[PDB]
C-alpha cells in the first residue's frame, strides 16, 4: 500500500541523517557538545564510542545504532565507533536504489554477497601474523594504546597484555578467549606502573577493616546460609519491650556466634564470601565482624560477577549451615590476600585455585579515581587487540583504511558478478570511499573541495597502498604501524551487513497495542 | 448509540483485514521478505519475527472485523499447522476483491455464495493432484522429511532447523498420529553449543545440587507426587500463632524454619529416597532432606517426569501418605552432569519408547521460543500425514491449479455467481505474485503459463521462488501435505465471509 | 425546553425507526446474514435474531425502545416475527410521509391502518383452518423446525433440535390449555459440546457431580433428601468473626466438625435417602464421612435453584435438615451423571420415568457463539411449534403469504367512501416491504423478485409457491417446506399496526431537542 | 457512468416542476391569474396555461419539453394547453421513486407508452357517440367547451357562427379531420358581432386599387409573384438618380420593360390579380400599376407571404413566380369579385365563390372597438378548435375531471393481475393521474385530497357519477350540469404528455 513505501523512505533517512552528524570520527573534528536533555540535566559528552552506547533514542530504526557498538565491542573490542559509520554508507545505498527500481528483498541478498566477497579481499591483502607470537603482538598493541590518549603509560602496558591473554588462550585461530575469562577489577591506590596481572582468579569486593589474612593456605567460600542464634534463626522465649531486654538479647546471639566462626576456621577459611541475597539477612553483621577475628574474610551483598566467575573455573559449589557443619564442596585455594597499596583497596586474591585452563585476571592500579579511568580503557583494548587475533589472526590496514581500499578491488568483482546484486554492491563500494570524507565535512566550511581529494590520494595507490588515517601521506598502508587485527574490519562488515538488511524487510506500519 | 451504516462497515472490514493481511504474507511461502516488529507503545524495542503467531497477536486490533480473523486462524496453527501465515493472507486477498465488487454492485449473498462453491471446487482439485507417497514406510519417510524441511525454513533458525527435519519425523513416526508434545517433550535451557539440539535418553532438570543434599543418588526409586510444600508445610500440628509484638516477628521467622523439618519427617515414612515436588523451596530447607536421606528434588518439571512414568508403568498424581497409593517410577542414578556450561541434575535409567526428552542448546532465549513454535507447527502437519499420507506439491504451484480448475467451473456453471467463482480464483493467485518480486521474476508473467502445464498434467514443476525460476517439486522438496492445506483453505474462506456478511456495524 | 408538534414530531420519528429497520432487513429469513458488532468493553457479539439486537442496541429516541417490548412479549407468544415486525413497522412510516407530504393528517392514517390491517388477517385465516391430534402434527412440524432454527443461520444436522421439541411442547402442555409453557421450560447450554448432538431430559440437569467418583454412579428411583444444611463453610450473616489460635483450638474445631458432619449424613440415610442434595455443599473434610456412611450426594445447589428442581421433579418438599420425614422426599428414576458425547459436557442428570411436570431443554456446541446461537434458535423453534401443536394451521413464509395479502387489502382499500381509502392502498406496498427484504439477503434484486411471486399469487390465491428462500433453484415454498405458525404471521401484522398506530397519534413531544432516550 | 445522466436527470426534473407548479393554480376557469415579469421589466397577466412557459422559462433541457408540449397541443386539439403540462409534471414527480427503487429508464419509457395504449381502451367505453353531419349535436358540445374557457361574454354569438363555417368544410359521413388550413380568421376594422358573416371564397386584406374596375363578375384569378418592372439599382424600381442623363438611361430600359409585363398578363385573361409588397417582390413600377388597374383588371395590392402560401392551396390558383407559368392551369375561376365598404369601415377584396380543391370558409370577425374585435378572434378560435376535434372523434366524454380518476383506478388493479417489473411504473402513472382533479377542485374551493378520495369510491361502485362541478366548488353530479369535452381533447393530453416523459428520461 502507501503504509510501505513511505516507511522504508523515512526510516533510513531517519538513520542516515543523525549517522550524519555522529560521522565526524577520528581526530580532532566538529564542535563539542553540552547537552539540554528532555528532563533537564547537564550532561558533558566527548569520544564516539562512549556516546553511542550512550545514546538514548525512540525511533526503531535508529536503535539500532546503539546495539551494533555493543556486539562490535564483545567479538572484536575494537571498531567501536567503526562499525557504525560504514553501516551509514549502507543506508545510502539503500535509496538511490529504490528509485532505480530495483525492490528491497533483492537490496537485502546483496548485502550477503557483498559480505562474502568483501572479507576474502581483506583476507588476501592481510598479512598474517601468528596468534601465539609476542613480538608481533606487542608492536599490534602499541599501535593501539598509541592511538588512544595514552603516549607514555603504553610503554608499561603493551607487555602486560601479551601476558594476560597468554594465561588463558588455546592453539587454534577458531573462537577462544573472551571476557568472561579475562576479568577486569578496578583498585583504588596503586599506580600504573604497579598493575598486577594474577594468572588465576582475583574477585573485586570490600573488606571490613585492616588486619586480616595476607598469607598462604585458604579454603575457598561460596556459602548461601544464614545463622541459627538466638533473635536470628534458633528459638529464644526472651521477649523485649526494654531497652535493658534488648541488650540482653544481642549480647546471647553476638557470643554464639564467636563460637561458630571457629567451625568456620576448622575447615579451613581464611575466604569465606557470602550469598548476594540474604534468607532473612544472612550472615548477622555482627557475624563479619567476628569472622574478621579468625582471620576470614568478608563481603555480603556481593556483585553477579563474582558468582559467576567461582562456580565456573573453581568448581566451587553452596555448603551447608555450621552447626549442621559445612559439605566440603568447596574449591581449592592457598591465598587469601588483603590487597593494600599506598594506604588504600581492599581485595581478594586467590592463587592456587583449579582452573579449566582458562581465566585471567589483571588488577588496575591508580592512586586517583580519574587515574583509573586512564589506564583502564587503554588497557581494555590493548587487551582485545592481541584476543582479536587468536578468534581470528591477521593483521590488515587500520584506522578503517581497508574500507577504502576493499572498494577498489570490490567494484573489479562486481562487474565481473553481473547480476541483479552487482549494482547494488558496486554502489557501496563507492560509499565507503567516503568515510574519511564525512568525517572531516561536518566540522566547518567550504566542504566540496576537500571532499573529492581524499578519495583521489587513496584509490591512485592502488591495491597495496593509499593515504594513511592516523598519519596522512601516501605511504603503504598493509604494515607501517597503521593497523589492526582482521577480526575487527571482518567483524565491522557482517554486523552492519544484518542490522541494515532488516530495515529493508519490513512492510506496512507496526506498532504494538 | 453509535450507527456506522450500510457502505461504511464494509469499507473497514476490508482495510482492516488488509493491513493485517500485508504483515503475515512477506514470510508465507519461499524466502522473501521477513517481519521485524516495531514496538514502542508497549515497550520500546525491536523484536525480530519470522511467525504468524507472533505478528498478529502482539498487534492489537480496534477494528471490529479484524478481531474475528486474527483469533480463528491462532487455533488452526495449533491444531492444523502453519494457520496463522495460511488463513489470514487468503481471507484479506478475498475482501479485496469483495470490494470490487460491492463498487460494482453485486449483492453480498452472490459473493459468498461464489466463493463458497468455488471452495468446494477448490478442495475437489486440491484431491485430484494429491496422491500417495507413504506406500512403503521408509518412502513415508522421506515424503514426511520434505513436508518438514518446507515449514521449518522461511522462519530464522540457525543450525537447529537441520536436527529438527529428521527430529519431528521420528518422533510423529514411530507414535502413530495424534500429539506429539507427548512424544517428544521440549525441554529448553541454554548452552555452550550455539544452535544444536539433542535427544536426551532420560530426563535432565536445571537447577544445581549444593549442600549436604548428595549430588549423585544410586538406586533411585522415585515417589511421585504433584504438590508440595512452597517452602513451609502447614498441617494440624503445624498451625501456631506465635506473633503480635515487634520482637514476636523473629520468633515466627524462627517457627518457620521448624516447620520445614516436619514435612521432611513426612518422607521419611515412606522410605523412598526420592521425591518429586514441582516447586523449588530455598538452599537452606534443602539440607533437611538431604540429612535425613530422601532427597527432594525440586523445581521438577511435569513434562520430564511423564516421560519416565510411561515406560517404567508409574503413575502421575498427586497424593501420598504411603507409596502403594501412587505407583514408582524407575531410574538408577541421579547424577550431576554438566552440558553446555550449566550443571544440571540429570536422570538416566530408562531411554526411550514412548517419549524421548528434546534438550536445545542456544545462548539467546529467543532462539529456544522460536524454535519450538516453528518445530510445533511442523509436528502438527506432520501428525494430519500419518492419517492421509497423501501430500500435494506446493510452493505457489498448488494455489494456481485449484484456480484453473474454478475459473474454467466460474464460465460453466453458475447463473450469476460468475464474476465471483473467478473472483475466488484471482485471490489464489495473489499469493504467488507477491513472492515473484520479493524473488526477482515477473508477477504478471508467472501466473498468466506454467498454470496451464501443471494443470495438464505436469504437477511436479511447480513455484521455486526464493530464487524465481521453475523447479522440480519432487526433487527440490517444496510439497506439503494434503491436510494442511485443505482445512487453512476452508477456513480463510468462512473467515473472510463472516466479516463480509456485516452490513452495519452497532456499537453499545 | 422545545415544544415538537406535527411535522417536527413525525420527522423524528422516521428518523428514529429507520436505523433499527435497516439492520433487521438485512437479517431477514434463512437468507438472512450475520452481523458481527463489537461493543465499548472490547468484546464482540455476533448477532442475527431481531431480539437480542434490540437488547444491543440503545440508539436515540423512544421510539426504538417501544419497538424493544414488543419483540420481548412475541418472542414468548409466537417466538420467531422479531425481525419481521420491526421492519414492516419502518414501511408503514416511510410511507405514511410520502402521503404526510401530499397533505394528509396523520389521524387518516392511523384508522386507515388499522383497518386495512383487519383486511390482511382475514385472508391468512384462509390458507389453512386444521387442528388435528398431537402424533399427526409431528411430521409438519419438523418441517417448520427446519426454517425456523435456519432464520438464526445452519441447519444442516439441526433435526435432532427439531425432532426433541415435539417432545418437548408435548409434556409440559396441553391441546386445547390456551396457555404459556415456557416458565416450565429450561434452556440450558454448555461449551465443549457438539450441535450434532441435542437430548432431551426428562428432568433435571445440575452443572455439579458426584463429591467421589468412589460414591456408587446410579441411586435408586425416589428417595431424594432435600437439604438446606452446610457440610463446608454457609458464610453466615453473623457478624464478627474469631479464629482458631495455636495447635489446641486447632485440633478441637475440626474433629467437632467431623463429629457434627457423621451424625447428619446418619439421620439422612435414617429417613431414606441415597440423594442428598445440598444447598451448602461439601468440603474435603465432609468427603471422609460420606463415603464412610456411603452415600451420593452433590457439592453445592443454588440458593433460589434447589426449588427449581423441586417444582420440575413433583418431589415433595423438605426445607432443611431440621424437617427430615420419610413421608416427603423427592422423584427420580435414576441419578447419574452424564457424558453426552464428550467428556468436556458433565452434567448430573436427575432424570424422570415418573412425573415430569418440567422439561429441560439441553442443546450443546463446542464454543461460546455456537451455544448462543444454538440456544435462541431452539427456543424460538419451541415457541412457534407450541401455537402449532395447538392448531395445525399453517402458512408458507417467505414472503408469498404477505404478497397475496397485498392484492386482497389494495382492492378493499377502495370501496370504502371515508379518507382512509389513501392508507389503506399504502398498507399494501408495505406488506410487500418483507419478500423484498428477503431479496436482498438471497443476493436478488429487491424489485422483480416481488413481482415473480406476485404473478404466481394471481392464480391460485395461496402462498405455496414464489421465489427462493433456502436458495436451490425451486420457484416453490412448498417443496422448500418454508413454514411458520398462522397466529405468528398475524401477529406480526397486527402488533406492527397497534404500535405505529400509537406513534402517529402521538405528535405530542415535549424533549429539548428532537431525541432523548 | 449512468450516475452522471441520473444526477442531470433529477436537477431537470425539479427545475420542470417547478415551473408546472404555478400552472397547477391557474387551471380550469376558477385558475389563479399569474403576474408574470419579462426579462424587460413588464408584468404579463394571464391564465392560458401556454404562453407563461414560452415568454420566459430557464435554461435546463426538461423546461424546454414544455414549451414544445404544448406548442404541439395546440396543433393537435387546440384545447387542453393548461392541462397537459399538468400532467407532464405529476409523471415526473412519480418517476423519482421507480429510479431510487432500481426499475431502469428504458422500463419506465416503455412501459408509459404502454399505459397510455392502456389508458384509451377505458377511456373510449365511457364515450358516446353524437352526429357529425348535424348542425345541433356540434354546437351543443361546442357551448359546454365555451363556459370552461377563459373567454365567455360574446362567444354565445360567435359559438352558431363557429359551426356553420365547420359544417360547410364536412362533406362526407368521415367528417375529415378538418384543420385551421381551411377554416381562415379574418378581421375588419368597424362592425359589430351580428356583421360577421361567413363567405363562400377568401376574403383578402387590404385593397389597393381606385383607377381599377371596382364590381367584375365571372373574374378569373390571377397570381403575381413576378415583378412589374427590371431588376433594382439601388430602390425596387431600376430608377435611381446621380445625374439627369443617369436617369434617362435606366429609363430606356424600364420603359420597354413595363409595357411588356402588362398586357402579357392581359392576353392570358386574369380579373383578379394577388399582388404582394414592394419588400417582398424586387420591383414594381407605380406607373406598371396606373397602366395594369386601367385596363380594367381587379387588383389588390400588398400582401402577405403567409397569405399567399393559404391562397395557393385552398381555392387552387396555383404560383405563378415567372412570365413562362402564367397559363391557364394555374388560374382559379371566381363567380364575383366585389369590394364591400359597408359593415365596418374600410376596403376588403371578397370573393364570393370560388372553385376550389376541399372546402374553404373564412369568417370575417368583427368588432365596435378594438379590443372587442380581439376578444371574439379569441372566441372563434375556442369554440371551433373543439368542433374539429369531436368531428375527427365521433364519441363524446364527460369534462369535469372525473374521467381522469375513472382511468387511474382501473389501472392500478389491471395492473396488479397483469404483474411484472413494470407494475410499479404503470400504478405510479394512474396515481399521477389523480393530481389533476385534485388540483382544480382547490381552485373551486373545497379540501382537495378529500375532494379526490370521494369521487373515487363514487366511481368504483357506480361508475359514470360525481366530477367537479362550478357552482358548487364540489362533489356534485355532472350529469346533472352537462359538463362535456370532445374526445380528442383528453386523448391529446395524455399522448403528448407521456412523449414528454419518455423523452426526458432516455436524455442523458
Amino acid at each position: 500500500r502507501d503504509k510501505p513505501a513511505q516507511i522504508r523512505f523515512s526510516n533510513i533517512s531517519a538513520a542516515k541523517a543523525v549517522a550524519d552528524a555522529i560521522r565526524t570520527s577520528l581526530g580532532p573534528k566538529g564542535m563539542d557538545k553540552m547537552i539540554q536533555d528532555g528532563k533537564g540535566d547537564v550532561t558533558i559528552t566527548n569520544d564516539g564510542a562512549t556516546i553511542l552506547k550512550q545514546m538514548q533514542v525512540l525511533h526503531p530504526a535508529a536503535r539500532m545504532l546503539v546495539e551494533l557498538s555493543k556486539a562490535q565491542d564483545i567479538e572484536a573490542g575494537d571498531g567501536t565507533t567503526s562499525v557504525v559509520i560504514i553501516a551509514g554508507s549502507l543506508l545510502d545505498s539503500c535509496t538511490k536504489l529504490l528509485q532505480k527500481g530495483i525492490h528491497p528483498t533483492i537490496i537485502s541478498e546483496s548485502f550477503q554477497k557483498a559480505l562474502e566477497k568483501g572479507i576474502e579481499i581483506l583476507t588476501d591483502m592481510s598479512r598474517p601474523v601468528e596468534l601465539s607470537d609476542r613480538e608481533t603482538l606487542l608492536n599490534s598493541a602499541t599501535t593501539s594504546l598509541n592511538s588512544k590518549v595514552v603516549s607514555q603509560y603504553s610503554s608499561l602496558l603493551s607487555p602486560m597484555s601479551v601476558n594476560a591473554v597468554m594465561k588463558v588462550i588455546d592453539p587454534a585461530t577458531a573462537t577462544s578467549v573472551d571476557l568472561r575469562d579475562i576479568k577486569i577489577v578496578k583498585k583504588l591506590g596503586g599506580t600504573i606502573d604497579d598493575c598486577e596481572l594474577v594468572e588465576g582468579l582475583v574477585l573485586t569486593q570490600k573488606v571490613s577493616n585492616s588486619g586480616i589474612t595476607r598469607v598462604e593456605k585458604a579454603k575457598i567460600g561460596l556459602i548461601q546460609f544464614c545463622l541459627s542464634a538466638p533473635k536470628t534463626d534458633m528459638d529464644n522465649q526472651i521477649v523485649v519491650s526494654d531497652y535493658a531486654q534488648m541488650d540482653r538479647v544481642l549480647r546471647e546471639e553476638r557470643a554464639y556466634i564467636l563460637n561458630l566462626v571457629k567451625q568456620i576456621k576448622k575447615t579451613g577459611c581464611n575466604v569465606l564470601l557470602i550469598q548476594k541475597s540474604i534468607l532473612r539477612d544472612a550472615l548477622s553483621d555482627l557475624a563479619l565482624h567476628f569472622l574478621n577475628k579468625m582471620k576470614i574474610m568478608v563481603i555480603k551483598d556481593i556483585e553477579r560477577e563474582d558468582i559467576e566467575f567461582i562456580c565456573k573455573t573453581i568448581g566451587t559449589k553452596p555448603v551447608a549451615h555450621i552447626d549442621q557443619f559445612t559439605a566440603d564442596m568447596l574449591g581449592s585455594a592457598e591465598l587469601a590476600e588483603e590487597v593494600n597499596l599506598n594506604g588504600s583497596g581492599k581485595l581478594l586474591k586467590i592463587t592456587g585455585c583449579a582452573s579449566p585452563g582458562k581465566t585471567v585476571t589483571i588488577v588496575v592500579r591508580g592512586s586517583n579515581k580519574l587515574v583509573i579511568e586512564e589506564a583502564e580503557r587503554s588497557i581494555h583494548d590493548a587487551l582485545c587487540v592481541i584476543r582479536c587475533l587468536v578468534k581470528k589472526r591477521a593483521l590488515i590496514a587500520g584506522g578503517g583504511a581497508p574500507e577504502i581500499e576493499l572498494a577498489l578491488r570490490l567494484t573489479e568483482y562486481s562487474r565481473t558478478l553481473s547480476g541483479m546484486e552487482s549494482y547494488c554492491v558496486r554502489a557501496f563500494a563507492d560509499a565507503m570511499e567516503v568515510i574519511p570524507s564525512t568525517l572531516a565535512e561536518n566540522a566547518g566550511l567550504n566542504p566540496i573541495s576537500t571532499v573529492t581529494e581524499l578519495r583521489n590520494r587513496h584509490a591512485q595507490g592502488e591495491k597495496t597502498a593509499g593515504i594513511n588515517v592516523r598519519k596522512g601521506g601516501i605511504s603503504n598502508i598493509l604494515e607501517e604501524l597503521v593497523v589492526q587485527p582482521l577480526l575487527v574490519s571482518v567483524s565491522a562488515l557482517t554486523l552492519a551487513t544484518e542490522t541494515v538488511r532488516s530495515i529493508l524487510k519490513i512492510d506496512d506500519v507496526v506498532n504494538t497495542r | 448509540a453509535d450507527e456506522e451504516r450500510a457502505e461504511t462497515a464494509r469499507l473497514t472490514s476490508f482495510i482492516g483485514a488488509i493491513a493485517i493481511g500485508d504483515l503475515v504474507k512477506s514470510t508465507l511461502g519461499p524466502k522473501g521478505m521477513d517481519k521485524i516488529l516495531l514496538s514502542s507503545g508497549r515497550d520500546a524495542s525491536l523484536m525480530v519475527t519470522n511467525d504468524g503467531a507472533t505478528i498478529l497477536k502482539n498487534i492489537g486490533v480496534d477494528n471490529p472485523a479484524a478481531k474475528v480473523l486474527v483469533d480463528m486462524s491462532r487455533v488452526q496453527d495449533d491444531e492444523v499447522g502453519d494457520g496463522t501465515t495460511s488463513v489470514t493472507v487468503l481471507a484479506a486477498e478475498l475482501l479485496r476483491e469483495a470490494e470490487s465488487l460491492i463498487a460494482k454492485k453485486i449483492h453480498p449473498q452472490t459473493i459468498i455464495a461464489g466463493w463458497r462453491e468455488a471452495t468446494k471446487a477448490a478442495r475437489e482439485a486440491l484431491l485430484s493432484s494429491a496422491v500417495d507417497h507413504g506406500s512403503d514406510e521408509v518412502k513415508f519417510r522421506q515424503d514426511l522429511m520434505n513436508i518438514a524441511g518446507t515449514t521449518l525454513s522461511s522462519k530464522l533458525l540457525t543450525h537447529h532447523k537441520d536436527h529438527f527435519t529428521k527430529l519431528a519425523v521420528e518422533a510423529v513416526l514411530r507414535l502413530k498420529g495424534s500429539g506429539n508434545l507427548e512424544a517428544i517433550h521440549i525441554i529448553k535451557k541454554l548452552g555452550g553449543s550455539l544452535a544444536d539440539s539433542y535427544l536426551d535418553e532420560g530426563f535432565l532438570l536445571d537447577k544445581k545440587i549444593g549442600v549436604n543434599q548428595p549430588k549423585r543418588i544410586e538406586n533411585a526409586k522415585i515417589l511421585i507426587a504433584n504438590t508440595g510444600m512452597d517452602t513451609d508445610k502447614i498441617k494440624i500440628f503445624g498451625s501456631r500463632v506465635r506473633v503480635d509484638s515487634t520482637a514476636k516477628v523473629a520468633e515466627i521467622e524462627h517457627a518457620e524454619k521448624e516447620k520445614m523439618k516436619e514435612k521432611v519427617e513426612r518422607i521419611l515414612k515412606h522410605g523412598i529416597n526420592c521425591f518429586i515436588n514441582r516447586q523449588l523451596i530455598y538452599n537452606y530447607p534443602e539440607q533437611l532432606f538431604g540429612a535425613a536421606g530422601v532427597m527432594a528434588i525440586e523445581h521438577a518439571d511435569f513434562a520430564g517426569v511423564e516421560r519416565l512414568a510411561l515406560v517404567t508403568g508409574g503413575e502421575i498424581a498427586s497424593t501420598f501418605d504411603h507409596p502403594e497409593l501412587v505407583k514408582l517410577g524407575s531410574c538408577k542414578l541421579i547424577e550431576e552432569v554438566m552440558i553446555g556450561e550449566d550443571k544440571l541434575i540429570h536422570f538416566s535409567g530408562v531411554a526411550l519408547g514412548e517419549a524421548c526428552t528434546i534438550v536445545l542448546r542456544g545462548a539467546t532465549q529467543q532462539i529456544l521460543d522460536e524454535a519450538e513454535r516453528s518445530l510445533h507447527d511442523a509436528l502438527c502437519v506432520l501428525a494430519q500425514t500419518v492419517k492421509d499420507s497423501r501430500t500435494v506439491y506446493g510452493g505457489g504451484c498448488s494455489e494456481m491449479l485449484m484456480a484453473h480448475a474454478v475459473t474454467q467451473l466460474a464460465n460453466r456453471t453458475p447463473g450469476k455467481e460468475a464474476v465471483a467463482m473467478e473472483s475466488y480464483a484471482k485471490a489464489l493467485r495473489m499469493l504467488p505474485t507477491i513472492i515473484a518480486d520479493n524473488a526477482g521474476y515477473d508477477s504478471a508473467d508467472l501466473v498468466a503459463q506454467l498454470r496451464a502445464a501443471h494443470s495438464e498434467g505436469n504437477t511436479t514443476a511447480g513455484l521455486d521462488m526464493r530464487e524465481g525460476t521453475i523447479g522440480d517439486m519432487a526433487i527440490l522438496g517444496i510439497t506439503e501435505s494434503f491436510q494442511v492445506k485443505r482445512q487453512v483453505l476452508l477456513s480463510a474462506a468462512e473467515a473472510a465471509e463472516v466479516i463480509l456478511r456485516v452490513d452495519n456495524i452497532i456499537k453499545a | 425546553k422545545s415544544r415538537l408538534m406535527g411535522l417536527e414530531a413525525l420527522k423524528s420519528h422516521i428518523m428514529a425507526a429507520k436505523a433499527v429497520a435497516n439492520t433487521m432487513r438485512t437479517s431477514l429469513g434463512p437468507n438472512g446474514l450475520d452481523k458481527m458488532m463489537v461493543d465499548k468493553d472490547g468484546d464482540v457479539t455476533v448477532t442475527n435474531d431481531g431480539a437480542t439486537i434490540l437488547s444491543m442496541m440503545d440508539v436515540d429516541h423512544q421510539i426504538a425502545k417501544l419497538m424493544v417490548e414488543l419483540s420481548k412479549s412475541q418472542d414468548d407468544e409466537i417466538g420467531d416475527g422479531t425481525t419481521g415486525v420491526v421492519v414492516l413497522a419502518g414501511a408503514l412510516l416511510e410511507e405514511a410521509e410520502q402521503l404526510l407530504d401530499r397533505g394528509i393528517h396523520p389521524i387518516r392514517i392511523a384508522d386507515g391502518y388499522e383497518q386495512a390491517a383487519r383486511v390482511a388477517i382475514e385472508h391468512l385465516d384462509k390458507i389453512s383452518d386444521s387442528v388435528l391430534v398431537d402424533i399427526k402434527d409431528t411430521e409438519p412440524l419438523i418441517q417448520t423446525a427446519k426454517t425456523t432454527l435456519g432464520s438464526k443461520v445452519v441447519n444442516s444436522c439441526h433435526r435432532q433440535m427439531a425432532e426433541i421439541a415435539v417432545n418437548a411442547v408435548l409434556t409440559v402442555a396441553d391441546m386445547e390449555r390456551r396457555d404459556v409453557d415456557f416458565e416450565l421450560i429450561k434452556v440450558e447450554g454448555k461449551v465443549g459440546g457438539r450441535l450434532e448432538d441435542t437430548k432431551l431430559i426428562k428432568g433435571v440437569i445440575v452443572d455439579k457431580d458426584f463429591s467421589h467418583p468412589q460414591m456408587p454412579k446410579k441411586v435408586e428411583d425416589a428417595k431424594i433428601a432435600i437439604l438446606t444444611c452446610p457440610f463446608e463453610p454457609p458464610k453466615p450473616k453473623t457478624k464478627h468473626k474469631l479464629d482458631v489460635t495455636s495447635v489446641e483450638d486447632y485440633k478441637a474445631l475440626q474433629k467437632y466438625e467431623k463429629e457434627k458432619f457423621e451424625e447428619m449424613i446418619q439421620q439422612i440415610k435414617e429417613t431414606g435417602a441415597n440423594l442428598a442434595i445440598c444447598q451448602w455443599g461439601f468440603d474435603d473434610e465432609a468427603n471422609h464421612l460420606l463415603l464412610q456412611n456411603n452415600l451420593p450426594a452433590v457439592r453445592w445447589v443454588g440458593g433460589p435453584e434447589i426449588e427449581l428442581i423441586a417444582i420440575a421433579t413433583g418431589g415433595r418438599i423438605v426445607p432443611r435438615f431440621s424437617e427430615l420425614t420419610a413421608e416427603k422426599l423427592g422423584f427420580a428414576g435414576l441419578v447419574q451423571e452424564i457424558s453426552f458425547g464428550t467428556t468436556k459436557d458433565k452434567m448430573l442428570v436427575i432424570e424422570q420415568c415418573k412425573n415430569s411436570r418440567a422439561v429441560t431443554i439441553f442443546i450443546r456446541g463446542g464454543n461460546k457463539m455456537i451455544i448462543e446461537e444454538a440456544k435462541r434458535s431452539l427456543h424460538d423453534a419451541l415457541c412457534v411449534i407450541r401455537n402449532l401443536i395447538r392448531d395445525n394451521r399453517v402458512v408458507y413464509g417467505g414472503g408469498a403469504a404477505e404478497i397475496s395479502c397485498a392484492l386482497a387489502v389494495s382492492q378493499e382499500a377502495d370501496k370504502c367512501p371515508t379518507l382512509e381509502q389513501y392508507a389503506m392502498r399504502a398498507f399494501a406496498d408495505a406488506l410487500e416491504v418483507i419478500p423484498m427484504a428477503l431479496s436482498e439477503n438471497s443476493g436478488m434484486n429487491p424489485i422483480q423478485t416481488m413481482t415473480e411471486v406476485r404473478a404466481r399469487q394471481v392464480k391460485e390465491m395461496n402462498p405455496a409457491l414464489g421465489i427462493d428462500c433456502l436458495h436451490k433453484g425451486t420457484n416453490d415454498m412448498k417443496q422448500q417446506h418454508v413454514i411458520e405458525t398462522l397466529i405468528g404471521k398475524k401477529q406480526q401484522i397486527s402488533l406492527a399496526t397497534q404500535m405505529v398506530r400509537m406513534i402517529l397519534k402521538i405528535d405530542d413531544i415535549r424533549k429539548p431537542g428532537e431525541s432523548e432516550e
